[PDB]
RNA sequence: AAGGUAAGUAU
């Protein structure tokens, strides 16, 4: 919603992008191609999460393979729509209120399951609450956690982790909710497929990274 | 070295340096060109090579920008038939368009870049301004040039063919980029720089041929880890058993070597007290 | 209190065993177990789980 | 099958007889040494190892 | 407040620098009475003491010894040049001129790092070597 | 055209003194020493040296001595 | 010791002063005003 | 090979000097080098045509002390431009290197 | 199948000629 | 286009947040089924130190192996 | 404008 907050965002995340150029040369890059600064770290990049839109061009997403029969080239983003651009970290989280709906309606579910299950003479299924996997405000995802014993007897965690600034010298973004304590809120597991493959796969990724400079093909299972 | 960079970039000047150190250049240059000496020497009755050598090379005309010096002369007997210049992808050949005596082999070190890295575009590039120069200086009107990206490590050629001799050149160009010394120690650095550390083998943990081939394996060993970890435990119907350690033999074993190996340690050395089997 | 000169950095003129009892005795054995190689493909873990 | 050290009684004596801090020398089997095949000379070995790690 | 070693004359300063046996001779060259230079100056007081063992430092005047203001082109406040071992050193810190350092340092803890890694280059033979930390920006932002 | 040729035999090979295939580092060795004009030292020889006849007595094959001494008692 | 003698020391903040007249000698002429 | 070598031979405490410059290893430099009173050697490895030294050079003393002393007293520091390293000298003659040839077999 | 041993020239540490010797 | 990344106002309208966030899936949820089972077979089935050296055994997160919510 | 001089070695 707010216009300020996305333009000093992408502001800072321009002003870091540029900290890095020059800390790779004194000069500025004309192009400063967008390769590097999105290649996950896996891939061998800086792996820069952005919620900026930078369309990465067309002529850097072109790659080769020096096949025995022949050099045979490719273009991952050949299609004919818009240009291939980085998705932004909004795309991939969900609404607050949408986040507070599905909570509360998972939690009606989950409960239940339980009250269905009781008379079961067992435990909860398990299994079938798998449909409502990574879901809910409450980490119902570590509802079935083994330390949950362990955890119930923690209650209000919230003001000490807000009073960790004041105990740990070091800042703690993650102040809102305590990891493994309310779970994994946010799901962030395609972002890195959806920004691999729309930079022009793995192989058009590789191909400006001396991958090819190597002859095994270790495209898996490299150290 | 033949390495173009724009921008001076200390991290990847002194990383190139180190990559190229103790003129690498050079020494993969003379690599390539004496493994193709050696495979038309090799193969020089179909060919009808009559000599094959080198000319007295500038020791900087490896990384020179142009090839003002012939790498490889190659002399028949008689005549020679060249077709019209073209690349290595090509199939369709005219020997009649030329008849020479003497034939020229160039090898073009060059290093690509994420946006020159179009090795044929770039050999037919270089063989149209090399050989059209006044500066550059070829005995023979007719040859071929090769050029080979480190860094696409690819290999390319463009220009005449002997007859019979692009399928041959062909494979020897693969076969030669595929173990070439000089090459393998340049993939090596990189390796070791950049730490990618090749990819780790899978061992043979199947042992139902290993155990055919046992004596075939020079040297071979086993030895039992519960033996040296054994605990001897008393019995009582009141008292609490006693656990006691027997002995640090590992009761290891060598059947290859027609001998077993007795790791005897003392029964409290091999096991203290209050220690896990950790 | 003025800082050492730094010296070009001498080895061991002949490693001992009472030096090789030190170097058993502090060392980087237990760092090098943990091995700090990385796969290519990608892993399981977010791209911040740090 | 090494538990045929532990079940025969003199491995079992030179269990006892290992109690010694310094490293003692095991001999190779008699039978290894009496079979001509080498090979074939563990196989015989374990096959009667074997047999004793299970009985 | 400027109570660090300072070349009288010319000549001193040359003698001076060429009187050195394993250690660097950090020669300020500027006027005390600028204040910029009165910076640089009480920066090298802070390092003095702590570094006295092989890092010498010998200010002058340019006033006083024009002589040499030719020699390397000073005709800046605050220029430092490492004469270290009868050798003009090359210090590259991402800067045009790699062997003059022209300003005040921010941070002493910098100035004993480069002056330490001075120390290393000289003391292993080469005339040239580089920066821990570029200055090819100031790190406003 | 008209070159009716055959596919070729040669392979790449490298062949040292004894004509062993000698592994890259030593193709890449000889490479230096010969483009430098000189080769190792006398230690380095003396070390290559010693190592060649590790390896060609480690081909060729101290347990049978061992056994016939824990024959007698 | 590194720093100079004391002679030296007040020589040098002599010289200072009569160079830099801005807080020393009679009159504030400029900084690298010879006389003040 | 070496006969002067042998004439070299009577000061038992022999040190290896390295890391000498071509030209600022000297007899003037050993003669500054020469704290001991005891008879010195200046004779260092050079080419045969130039008279490029290689950087290695010998200094005999016969007396162990002073060897002693000498290596740590000139351990890094040296008039010229390349510094000094000193080390013990691990010097073999042929006949040694027989007698060793002999005894490698235990 | 036979193999030659390989040549190579010396182009280090060679006053004999500027160019490399062939 | 590479040269800086363009601010988000200029597509805002071009889509809505989370349009492709998908939830998570549970890990190894086929063994921890057959876990379950097995304990489940070994539960309704329940329901329905010698002197040798080697005799004594080898002794050699958050995730419920079982795979029952406790 | 620039922020892009490798050092070393005797001539």
């Amino acid at each position: 919603n707010t216009q300020e907050l996305l333009d000093l965002l992408v502001k800072c995340e321009n002003k870091i992008q540029t900290r890095i150029k020059i800390g790779l040369n004194s000069k500025m890059p004309s192009r400063f191609p967008p390769v590097v600064f999105y290649t996950p770290k896996e891939l061998g990049g800086l792996g820069m999460l952005s919620m900026g839109h930078v369309l990465i061009p067309q002529s850097d997403l072109r790659w080769s393979k020096q096949t025995d029969v022949g050099i045979t080239h490719f273009r991952s983003g050949m299609s004919h729509e818009e240009d291939q651009l980085i998705p932004n970290l909004y795309r991939y989280i969900q609404p607050w209120e949408s986040e507070f709906i599905d909570s509360q309606r998972v939690w009606a579910e989950y409960a239940l399951k339980r009250q269905e299950a009781i008379a079961q003479n067992r435990r909860l299924t398990l299994e079938d609450l798998e449909d409502s996997w990574d879901r809910g405000i409450p980490r119902i995802n570590t509802l079935f956690q083994k330390d949950r014993h362990t955890l119930a007897y923690d209650k209000g965690w919230r003001v000490r982790t807000d009073f960790k600034q004041y105990q740990v010298l070091k800042q703690n973004p993650f102040w809102w909710t305590h990891q493994r304590h309310d779970g994994k809120l946010w799901n962030l597991n395609n972002y890195r497929t959806d920004m691999i493959q729309a930079l022009g796969g793995v192989e058009g990724i590789l191909e400006h990274t001396l991958f090819k400079g190597t002859y095994f093909p270790t495209w898996e299972g490299l150290f | 070295t033949g390495i173009f960079m724009h921008g001076k970039i200390p991290t990847l000047k002194i990383s190139l340096i180190q990559i190229f150190r103790a003129h690498l250049w050079q020494k993969i240059h003379e690599s390539i060109v004496m493994d193709l000496c050696q495979v038309f020497d090799q193969e020089l009755d179909a060919l009808e090579i009559e000599t094959v050598q080198k000319e007295t090379i500038h020791p900087r005309k490896s990384y020179k920008m142009n090839s003002s010096c012939a790498d490889i002369l190659l002399f028949a007997s008689y005549k020679w038939n060249v077709s019209r210049p073209s690349l290595l992808a090509d199939s369709k050949d005219v020997m009649d368009s030329t008849t020479t005596q003497k034939y020229w082999i160039d090898i073009q070190l060059r290093w690509g870049d994420y946006d020159s890295h179009d090795i044929e575009r770039y050999a037919r590039a270089k063989f149209l301004d090399y050989t059209t120069d006044n500066m550059s200086i070829y005995p023979s009107p007719t040859g071929v040039l090769i050029a080979i990206d480190l860094a696409y490590n690819l290999h390319s050629a463009y220009g005449n063919w002997f007859p019979g001799s692009k399928p041959l050149i062909q494979q020897a160009m693969a076969k030669i980029m595929k173990a070439n010394p000089a090459l393998y120690v340049l993939r090596e650095r990189i390796r070791k720089g950049l730490q990618l550390y090749s990819s780790e083998p899978t061992e043979p943990y199947l042992s139902s041929q290993n155990y055919g081939e046992l004596f075939s394996n020079q040297i071979i060993w086993f030895v039992d880890d519960t033996n040296v970890y054994r605990v001897t435990i008393h019995k009582t119907f009141e008292g609490n058993l006693t656990t006691k350690p027997i002995n640090g033999a590992i009761f290891i074993f060598n059947p290859r070597t027609g001998q077993l190996f007795l790791k005897i340690i003392h029964t409290s050395v091999w096991a203290g007290q209050k220690r896990l089997g950790q | 209190k003025p800082l050492p000169a730094p010296l070009d950095g001498q080895r061991k003129k002949r490693g001992g065993r009472r030096y090789r009892k030190m170097k058993e005795r502090l060392g980087l054995t237990e760092i090098r177990k943990q091995a700090n190689r990385m796969s290519f493909g990608e892993i399981e873990e977010d791209a911040y789980q740090e | 099958p090494f538990q045929a050290c532990l079940k025969v009684e003199k491995f079992g004596d030179l269990i006892l007889k290992a109690t010694e801090p310094q490293m003692v020398l095991f001999n190779l089997y008699d039978d290894w040494l009496k079979t001509i095949s080498s090979y074939t000379a563990f196989s015989r070995l374990i096959l009667i190892l074997r047999a004793l790690h299970v009985n | 407040s400027y109570m660090l070693p300072h070349l009288h004359n010319g000549w001193q300063v040359d003698q001076a620098i060429l009187s050195e046996e394993d250690r660097v001779v950090v020669i300020r060259f500027g006027h005390d009475w600028d204040p910029t230079c009165m910076k640089m100056d009480e920066v090298l007081y802070s390092i003095a003491e702590k570094v006295k063992n092989f890092a010498v430092i010998y200010l002058v005047d340019i006033t006083e010894v024009p002589d040499f203001n030719k020699m390397y082109e000073l005709y800046d406040p605050c220029t430092v040049m490492f004469f270290f071992r009868n050798k003009h050193i090359m210090i590259d810190l991402g800067t045009g001129n790699n062997n003059k350092i022209n300003w005040a340092m921010e941070d002493k803890q910098e100035m004993v790092d480069i002056i330490e890694t001075v120390y290393r280059g000289a003391r292993k033979g080469r005339g040239l070597v580089v920066s821990p930390k570029d200055y090819s920006t100031k790190y406003r932002y | 055209k008209e070159k009716d040729g055959y596919k070729p035999d040669v392979k790449i090979e490298y062949v040292d003194e004894t004509g062993r295939k000698l592994t890259p580092k030593e193709a890449f060795r000889q490479l230096s020493h010969r483009f430098h004009g000189k080769g190792s030292g006398k230690m380095k020889t003396e070390r290559r040296m010693k190592k060649l006849d590790e390896e060609a007595l480690l081909k060729k094959m101290l347990g049978t001595v061992a056994l016939l001494q824990e024959k007698q008692k | 010791e590194v720093y100079a003698p004391g002679l030296d020391i007040e020589s040098s903040l002599k010289q200072l002063a009569e160079r830099r007249t801005d807080i020393f000698g009679v009159e504030e002429t400029a900084i690298g005003k010879k006389i003040g | 090979e070496d006969p002067s070598l042998l004439e070299w031979d009577a000061d038992d405490f022999r040190i290896f000097c390295g890391d000498l410059g071509n030209e600022v290893n000297d007899d003037i430099l050993a003669r500054a080098f020469s704290r001991f009173p005891s008879f010195l050697k200046a004779k260092v490895i050079r080419d045969k045509r130039t008279g490029k030294t290689k950087g290695y050079g010998f200094v005999s003393f016969k007396d162990p002390s002073d060897y002693v002393r000498a290596m740590r007293e000139m351990n890094g520091k040296y008039v010229g431009s390349r510094p000094i390293k000193l080390r013990k000298s691990m010097w073999k003659d042929r006949n040694l290197d027989v007698v060793r040839k002999k005894q490698k077999e235990k | 199948n036979v193999s030659q041993k390989r040549k190579y020239r010396q182009y280090m540490n060679r006053k004999g000629g500027f160019n490399r010797p062939l | 286009p590479t040269g800086e990344v363009l601010s988000l106002v200029g597509k805002l309208e071009g889509t809505r947040m989370g349009d492709k966030a998908q939830r998570t899936k549970p890990q190894m949820q086929e063994e921890r089924r057959a876990k379950r089972r097995k304990r489940d077979e070994d539960r309704h089935d329940i329901n329905k130190i010698d002197e040798t050296y080697g005799v004594n055994v080898q002794f050699e997160g958050d995730e419920d192996v079982y795979g029952e919510v406790r």
